[PDB]
């Protein structure tokens, strides 16, 4: 269980990606300096369900829904599959 | 590959398949099948023929516009050899007779000539030689031809080592000389059989799956330089099986014991038609020789073709020798023979 | 007057817009549109309920007497709904006239069958049935008229290729006629022929 | 004109000859490969330049309605001919 | 009769006779053919068409021509509207893919631009 | 050496300078025994016991959904944003340019005709090639 | 050669033109080609000179004249037709549909020529080919039989 | 005019070496097979692959997902940008975000460093445009091209 | 989502009429073998009545249905009658066709099509 | 033509030929166009 990136999905206007969007405009650059080698792929697109991808050894990928959640619970969400398992 | 032997297409008639096939004896009972199943899938197939043009005008039809070749050639002819293998990828050799004649004895059927094709396919570059021979072929056969085959065998493999060589059992279908032949014992009223058929094992195979199976060696990468027997699934003996035969076309049986001299000579007698011989010494030698018991050498399965029953097939070859009062019985109604292990 | 061009009478134009007339009055419940084309063609659309009602009328009625079916055919639009445009030619012997019936369907609503009113019909309809796949109801005897035994498909339809799905040869293996995949030596090869400049602005479409 | 190949095989007019390790040679075993003689482009070439008065000439081709559309051939440079699109004659100004 | 209720969608796939490997394996364009640029005339952009994906086109040995295994290689089908091209697709159980119409986009024409005291509009050829 | 297809015989996403999707079609097939690329893929991670979990070209595009779902979105400009978040990470990248002129690597028209495997193996592009040269 | 080889080759000759001089086809015709074979019969050519005759049965017949479209649901038929005539037996293709689909070539219902279901001897190519081209193939036919060696070819085997 | 490049040098069969180190022809089956053959062998950093200019996303992702599959991550590409900072993380760092038609409305557009007549025509054809129609400002830094 | 009905109004009507032609084909297998002299056995025969009809299980609209099973009276009809020959009966069984392998491999190796 | 001979031209056959079916005179149809597609060619020198 090697981390080997995160993409994180999320819409540009849907109200439902409201906290991942605040998630980087605050954490996202205080996380880039902590992990300066992890890729931590934003990819934005219109009318999608926000989500997360985490990427371990061996293409072992597990998704985590950021739906209608918080910039604080997207951070908890996303220090799970950094720090390790919960 | 040359770019003009690259298989396109899907598989059918107006396909192209890239196998560049010379067929000699392709205007006999097993060569209409195996220019059938070339043709069909879009093969160019070149067709040597010593007969009448009449002759080869039902294979006219088994592809598509030019991918039919017919050459003229003689067996004794070299140049003929050289000029009909000169561009094909693989020769198929399927010559055989089952008398001799005054012009060509067992020797030269069996011997110098696939000798002869072999050895121009090979300085041609011919890419694979198949090689029919017999599931019972032997030095020490009781029958000349068999013993024949055996030479031929490895004659064959000393101009070309890595020859395919198929070994069939006796085969049946609609054109053979094995279900016909025991259904017209019927018109001599009693079929003599040496010791009674009792000693006799036969484990015959399907024509068309001996075809599909040659010409699934013509691509099949694992099939060069082997030996294979091509047998069908169940061995019969022959009383049973010539019963069945009897029961399937709805005509008295009644078999009876002859010695084998006695039936030699009989033998003999029909082969001195100067026509085709409805029987020879050799036939009768071979009819009461007993097929090998399967061990070692691959077999159909492993060139991609299940066995099919006789009792699948046997009524499209045996409806015709019945009289009209038995001809829309159908399969179920003939009890189907007992088979054996040995 | 004018060499080349075709001459034009009104007065056919003028009694088959009267009789267009009357033949609405009568039948409303199923008459959708009348027209007269400018080559003088009367058709009437109707509703298919009212095509028994409609072919009895124009056969027998004193004024109409349209006693001949001259034949009975389908049009494949697949733009519309109703993709089946159901097309009957009569002839009126004793007025010396013609006239268009036209009724739709689609693959799943039968029509109903006028044998009852023109015995010849019976195999126009089973030509309908065979080419197009409309089903007709009370027919006496529908089956395939031109197509080979057990034909699979409605080869009129526009979406069924030219060529079809599948052809035949004869096998030395079965000893028979055997149906496989179409494959073809030459490609039947597209050409695409329209002008991109218009050629009838009377036609013109609506800019939408 | 016509030539062989290697293999021995004619080249057509359309410089089409098949390789020697085609095998599609083989339907001109005991057959033959029909090629046409007479190259076009060699007896075009053989015919003499035209010379005319004008700048401007004009090629149907002989026969009047028997040969080609009536085209019409510039001929004001004189480091080249002007040659007929359609029959391949050649005209040249006298000056 | 009366009315029945049949909630699903139309499925008439089988009833076309079409062998399933050109139902499930296809798959459909509906779009608006954009004009041929060498032509300005736009009368062949005004109609929704359906095609089929480009199958296997292969020399046929004896004579060169292009030889085909795809029954659907020629079907071209027209329709009024992308709804009806669509609706059309579905009943027939084809996957399609639908681009929209492409307009030219409205353009300002000042023939009177190609003489400008000072801008870079002015035409130096006529 | 696998041969694989060219744009011109493959269905195939590609994305422009805009970050627009956009997808080939087929025009002719690949020829001789070359392959669509990506069931080139397929087939050998068959062969390597790590089979892909895609076997058909929409099931290869749902996967592309699930790594970037921008690249499904044929003919889109999907917006974007954080160009802030960007610049303040450039901001503390400490490396310094270099005295070397920028240089384009194409100077005149001679240097633009052939510059990948397509355009190198053009007998057009070398005609003009030599044209502008000569 | 021997006395033997020419008395052979002499025979071949006899049966060859006793074949040659009685062709009967079978009454059997398709389409538009079907009415040239008609005039072919007709007073002006008269193939009853040639021995050519009619016979409707095809236990009583020598050739198959293909004359006209053969379609889906025609061709069982025809080879019904062409299995039934006792041997020697030859087949003439008669016009562009018979030859190879013709007009109809790109049919969902039409054979791509007869030679996908018989054996075909003379192609004759016309739609239709005029009497006389008919009158040629038939012709060409015969010296097609004239050649025949199966005599020759027994006696070498 | 470079489709005719689609016509030459064109790669139409599997080809490994031979004994005498030659390329040569094979089938589908071998080339794979040799291929799966070695790469069960390696994992990790002991793999990787290069992406050229021509190939597709669907090739893209299938190749990195085989890659990752025997947990490497050397995917690249021959064409460089910088990984510093925000890198490939934000689509904004490395996309022309104004987009082609964006250009039309711009007042001053700066060139750095490159030549868009050669590298982009129909954009810089769009520059042209503009500045014919909106009298936009243009300015280079770099190597002074027409 | 209200549309004419052909002959049934629900599909528990038309599975009805379903029955009565699958009982209506299975008794005339054995007639068909005995009188067209096909060479094959009466179970052989009702597998491949079978098998069609499982071709269209998954058909839940009352009018396909209803028009299936028009289709398939046709289909006997024309069995009964000896209209269709030898060639047709035994076109249901595809003796000569190689079919198309469904993994992925096989047809990557044999060429292009999906 | 004896009286009302045809047209001289220096490529008509001056040898009329019959029908040549059947014999090793006749036509055999073939492609007249040459190959479209290029191979690579692999180079001939090894590689280490
Ligand atoms: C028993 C009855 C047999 C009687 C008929 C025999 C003669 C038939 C041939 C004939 O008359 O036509 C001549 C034919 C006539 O020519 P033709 O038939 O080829 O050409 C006819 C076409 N026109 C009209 C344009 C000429 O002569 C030939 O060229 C063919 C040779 C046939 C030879 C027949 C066998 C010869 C005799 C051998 C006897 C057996 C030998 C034993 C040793
Ligand atoms: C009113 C009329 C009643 C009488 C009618 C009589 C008409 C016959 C006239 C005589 C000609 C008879 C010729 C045979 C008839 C043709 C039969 C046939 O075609 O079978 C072909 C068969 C075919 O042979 P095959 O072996 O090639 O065929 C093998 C199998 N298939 C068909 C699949 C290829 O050939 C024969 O069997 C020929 C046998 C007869 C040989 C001729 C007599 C021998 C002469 C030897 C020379 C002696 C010289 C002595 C002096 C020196
Ligand atoms: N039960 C069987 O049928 C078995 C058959 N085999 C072998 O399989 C092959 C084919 O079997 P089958 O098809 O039954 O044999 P056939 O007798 O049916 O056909 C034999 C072929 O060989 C040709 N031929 C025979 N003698 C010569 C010759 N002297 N010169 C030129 N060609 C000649 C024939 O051509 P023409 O017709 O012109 O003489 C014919 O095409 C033979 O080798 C046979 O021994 C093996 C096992 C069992
Ligand atoms: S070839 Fe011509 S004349 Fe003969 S049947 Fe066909 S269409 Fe009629
Ligand atoms: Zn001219």
């Amino acid at each position: 269980l090697g981390l080997r990136e995160i993409r994180v999905h999320l819409c540009q206007r849907s109200p439902g990606s409201q906290g991942v969007r605040d998630f980087i405009v605050q954490r996202y650059v205080e996380l880039k300096k902590a992990h300066p080698n992890l890729p931590i792929l934003i990819r934005e697109c219109s009318e999608v369900q926000p989500k997360l991808w985490a990427r371990y050894a061996f293409g072992q990928e597990k998704t985590v829904s950021l739906n209608n959640l918080s910039a604080d619970e997207v951070t908890r969400a996303m220090q799970n599959v950094l720090s390790g398992k919960a | 590959l040359h770019h003009a032997v690259i298989p396109h297409g899907k598989g059918g008639r107006s396909s192209v398949s890239g196998v560049v096939a010379t067929v000699f004896g392709a205007t006999g009972f097993l060569g209409r099948y195996v220019v059938n199943h070339l043709g069909r899938m879009g093969s160019q197939v070149i067709i040597p023929y010593r007969c009448d043009v009449y002759d080869i005008m039902h294979l006219r039809l088994m592809g598509d516009l030019g991918q039919l070749t017919f050459l003229e050639w003689d067996a004794r002819d070299k140049d003929s050899i050289r000029k009909a293998v000169q561009h094909s990828n693989v020769v198929i050799n399927l010559i055989g007779r089952e008398w001799e004649t005054r012009n060509f004895d067992f020797e030269d059927v069996f011997v110098n000539i696939p000798r002869a094709i072999a050895q121009a396919s090979k300085e041609a570059g011919v890419e694979r030689f198949i090689h029919v021979s017999h599931l019972n072929a032997s030095m020490k056969s009781s029958s000349k031809s068999l013993r024949s085959k055996a030479v031929g065998e490895k004659e064959v493999r000393s101009v070309f080592p890595e020859a395919i060589i198929i070994r069939p059992s006796d085969i049946f279908g609609r054109e053979d000389r094995f279900l016909n032949h025991f259904a017209n014992y019927r018109w001599f009223l009693a079929v003599p059989l040496v010791s009674l058929g009792f000693k006799t094992v036969k484990q015959p195979v399907y024509v068309a799956d001996v075809s599909k199976g040659i010409v699934n060696a013509t691509k099949d990468p694992d099939a060069v330089g082997k030996t294979f027997a091509f047998t069908g699934p169940n061995r019969y003996l022959l009383f049973h099986l010539v019963k069945y035969i009897f029961g399937m076309t709805h005509r008295t049986f009644i078999p009876y014991p002859l010695p084998l001299f006695v039936y030699s000579w009989i033998g003999k007698l029909f082969g001195l038609s100067p026509f085709e011989p409805w029987t020879t010494k050799d036939k009768v030698e071979r009819i009461h020789i007993s097929d090998v018991m399967p061990t070692d050498l691959p077999g159909l399965e492993d060139l991609g073709v299940q066995p099919t029953p006789l009792e699948l097939k046997s009524i499209e070859v045996l409806r015709r020798h019945r009289t009209y009062r038995w001809l829309s019985s159908e399969i179920e109604e003939t009890k189907p023979a007992k088979t054996v292990n040995y | 007057k004018r060499p080349t061009v075709r001459p034009r009478s009104d007065v056919t134009h003028k009694q088959l817009s009267a009789f267009g007339e009357y033949v609405a009055e009568i039948l409303p419940k199923y008459v959708q549109q009348v027209q007269v084309s400018c080559l003088d063609e009367l058709e009437i659309c109707i509703h298919p309920d009212g095509v028994i009602p409609t072919l009895t009328f124009l056969r027998d009625h004193t004024n109409a007497q349209f006693k001949s079916l001259a034949d009975l055919t389908a049009v494949d639009v697949p733009t519309r709904q109703n993709r089946f445009e159901i097309v009957y030619n009569l002839l009126s012997l004793r007025f010396n006239s013609r006239i268009r019936v036209k009724t739709y369907a689609d693959e799943l609503t039968p029509i109903d069958s006028i044998v009852s009113v023109h015995i010849a019909a019976n195999w126009y309809e089973r030509e309908v049935w065979d080419m197009f796949g409309v089903f007709f109801f009370n027919h006496p005897d529908l089956r395939r008229i031109l197509t080979d035994y057990g034909f699979e498909g409605h080869p009129f339809r526009k979406d069924f290729p030219l060529t079809g799905y599948v052809e035949l040869r004869y096998d030395d293996e079965v000893k028979r006629v055997v149906a496989e995949p179409v494959e073809l030596a030459q490609e039947f090869r597209k050409f695409d022929l329209n002008s991109p400049w218009e050629a009838f602005p009377a036609y013109r479409q609506p800019p939408e | 004109g016509v030539q062989v190949s290697p293999s021995g095989e004619k080249i057509t007019h359309t410089g089409q000859v098949y390789d020697e390790k085609d095998y599609r040679r083989v339907r001109f075993v005991d057959r033959q490969k029909e090629v046409n003689e007479n190259f076009a482009i060699d007896l075009i070439a053989q015919q003499p330049v035209n010379e005319v008065e004008h700048r401007i000439i004009a090629c149907d081709g002989g026969g009047g309605a028997l040969g080609h559309p009536k085209v019409y051939i510039n001929l004001d440079k004189e480091t080249k001919t002007g040659t007929c699109g359609y029959c391949g004659l050649q005209f040249k100004q006298h000056h | 009769t009366q009315l029945i209720t049949v909630d699903e969608k139309l499925d008439i796939t089988t009833l076309t006779g079409v062998p399933e490997e050109h139902i499930k394996t296809r798959k459909v364009r509906i779009f608006v053919p954009a004009r041929n640029n060498m032509q300005s005339g736009v009368n062949n952009t005004k109609k929704w068409k359906m095609e089929f994906d480009t199958r296997e086109r292969w020399e046929n040995p004896l004579m060169g021509w292009a030889s085909t295994a795809d029954p659907l290689s020629n079907m071209v089908l027209t329709f009024s509207a992308k709804e009806d091209a669509i609706a059309f697709a579905e009943k027939n159980g084809w996957s399609y893919d639908v681009e929209e119409k492409k307009v030219p986009k409205p353009k300002s024409k000042s023939y009177g631009a190609n003489f400008s005291w000072n801008k870079r509009t002015r035409v130096s050829t006529k | 050496i696998l041969p694989g297809a060219a744009y011109t015989e493959k269905s195939a996403t590609y994305v422009n300078t805009e970050g627009r999707a956009q997808q080939t079609k087929v025009a002719v097939t690949p020829p001789g025994l070359a392959r669509e690329d990506w069931k080139i893929i397929r087939a050998l991670s068959e062969i390597a016991g790590i089979t892909l979990p895609y076997d058909t070209l929409d099931q290869v595009r749902n996967r592309l959904e699930e790594v970037s779902p921008n690249l499904v979105r044929y003919d889109d400009i999907e917006e974007t944003n954080y160009f802030q978040q960007a610049s303040e990470l450039a901001k503390l990248v400490n490396q310094e340019v270099l005295a070397d002129p920028l240089v384009p690597p194409q100077l005149t028209i001679k240097d633009f005709y052939m510059t990948d495997s397509i355009s190198r193996a053009s007998q057009t592009m070398a005609k003009c090639v030599k044209a502008v040269t000569e | 050669r021997s006395r033997a080889e020419y008395v052979v080759t002499k025979l071949d000759d006899l049966i060859n033109w006793a074949r040659r001089s009685s062709l009967w086809p079978m009454t059997f015709g398709l389409a538009c080609c079907a009415v040239e074979m008609m005039h072919m019969a007709a007073p002006r050519y008269d193939m009853d000179r040639f021995g050519v005759v009619f016979r409707a049965s095809p236990r009583q017949a020598d050739v198959m004249i293909v004359a006209g479209t053969l379609t889906n649901k025609m061709a069982p038929a025809l080879r019904k037709v062409y299995d039934q005539m006792p041997e020697p037996r030859y087949v003439v293709s008669m016009g562009s549909c018979a030859n190879g689909g013709g007009y109809y070539h790109y049919s969902y219902s039409v054979v791509r020529g007869c030679d996908r279901i018989v054996p075909v001897d003379i192609y004759v190519p016309g739609c239709p080919p005029t009497a006389e081209a008919l009158l040629y193939g038939i012709l060409q036919l015969q010296r097609k039989i004239k050649r025949e060696q199966k005599l020759k070819i027994w006696y070498r085997r | 005019f470079a489709y005719d490049g689609l016509k030459r040098q064109r790669l139409t069969e599997p080809m490994v070496r031979n004994e005498k180190g030659l390329l040569t022809y094979t089938s589908w089956e071998d080339a794979l097979s040799r291929v799966a053959g070695m790469l069960q062998n390696f994992e990790g950093n002991a793999v990787a692959a290069i992406a050229g200019g021509l190939v597709d996303a669907e090739a893209l992702v299938a190749l990195k997902d085989l890659l990752n599959k025997v947990d490497s991550d050397n995917l690249c590409t021959e064409e460089i940008f910088p990984t510093e900072g925000a890198g490939t993380d934000l689509r904004s760092n490395y996309l022309l975000n104004t987009t082609i038609a964006g250009v039309e409305e711009a007042d001053v557009v700066l060139l750095v460093g490159t030549n868009p007549r050669f590298e982009a025509p129909l954009f810089n054809a769009r520059i042209r445009k503009s500045w014919l129609h909106n009298d936009l400002k243009v300015a280079l830094i770099g190597s002074p091209v027409d | 989502t209200s549309v004419k009905p052909i002959f049934s109004r629900d599909l528990n009507e038309a599975k009805r009429r379903v029955r009565e032609l699958y009982r209506a084909w299975y008794r005339e297998v054995p007639n068909t073998v005995h009188l067209m002299q096909l060479d094959i056995t009466v179970k052989q025969g009702r597998d491949k009545v079978r098998e069609m009809f499982m071709k269209n299980a998954h058909v839940t609209d009352p009018r396909v249905v209803d028009l299936l099973v028009i289709k398939g009276k046709m289909e006997l009809q024309e069995t009964i009658k000896v209209w269709k020959q030898r060639t047709h009966v035994m076109r249901f069984f595809h003796e000569t066709e190689t079919p198309r392998p469904k993994d992925f491999l096989s047809k990557f190796y044999m060429g292009h099509d999906p | 033509p004896t009286t009302n001979p045809p047209t001289a031209r220096k490529f008509i056959w001056t040898n009329h030929k019959f029908n040549v079916s059947a014999t090793p005179e006749q036509y055999v149809p073939y492609s007249t166009t040459r190959k479209k597609i290029h191979e690579w060619v692999p180079p001939s020198t090894p590689y280490k």
